[PDB]
């Protein structure tokens, strides 16, 4: 893919859900379908699980190399935590190319 | 072959106590300089005796100048367990190529 990660021929699949309808008062018969519904919403918990596979780094590399550090000078806040608001913020980003190794 | 020279004699002896050192790189961790086309190959003709290449490689460098990058790496040579080996010792290597089409 263009903007990243894994192509996919068969991703995960797409789960979907819907609030069945519960129709209001109807009093007579009609052969129209009903319009008028009770609204409403639904809430509740999803979990995820998912299990990665990783490629050790074997190098031979004598002196030390790049890693990602928490590094800002004279910070007003910590990045990746609540504001004072309870607004998560997170200042820049992060990818996954740090560690070197020979072509 | 130990060699000194005093006042231009340049004498030549056989040390029979010292080493030399053998490693193969299996993992493939250092930079492979081997398949680019360069001189110190074994020569074409039997009867000719032929001197081992000097191994080196370049790293990153900065701006398309002389200077490193926080990327360049070094890696020790030394940091490999490697075989010594005196007059009686030798060495062996065996290996089995991966499969490939047909020239």
């Amino acid at each position: 893919p263009a903007m990243g990660g894994f192509g996919l021929k068969h991703p995960p699949p797409m789960m979907l859900i819907k609030n069945t309808p519960v129709p209001g008062n109807i009093t007579s018969f009609s052969d129209v379908p009903v319009s008028s519904f009770i609204t409403q919403y639904s809430t509740g918990q999803v979990t995820v699980e998912m299990e990665w596979e990783l490629k050790k780094e074997n190098s031979k590399r004598w002196n030390p190399e790049i890693q990602y550090t928490n590094n800002y000078n004279d910070p007003q806040f910590v990045d990746f935590a609540p504001d004072s608001t309870g607004e998560y913020r997170t200042t820049r980003p992060i990818g996954t190319r740090y560690l070197t190794r020979p072509l | 072959k130990e060699v000194t020279v005093q006042d231009s004699t340049t004498t030549i002896a056989n040390n029979l106590t010292s080493t030399v050192q053998v490693f193969t790189d299996d993992d493939y961790q250092l930079p492979y300089v081997v398949g680019n086309g360069t001189e110190g190959c074994l020569p074409a003709f039997p009867p000719q005796v032929f001197t081992l290449p000097q191994y080196g490689y370049a790293t990153l460098n900065r701006d398309n100048t002389e200077n490193p990058t926080e990327r360049s790496s070094f890696f020790c040579l030394e940091y490999f367990p490697s075989k010594m080996l005196r007059t009686g010792n030798n060495f062996e290597f065996t290996y089995n190529f991966e499969e490939v089409p047909f020239h």
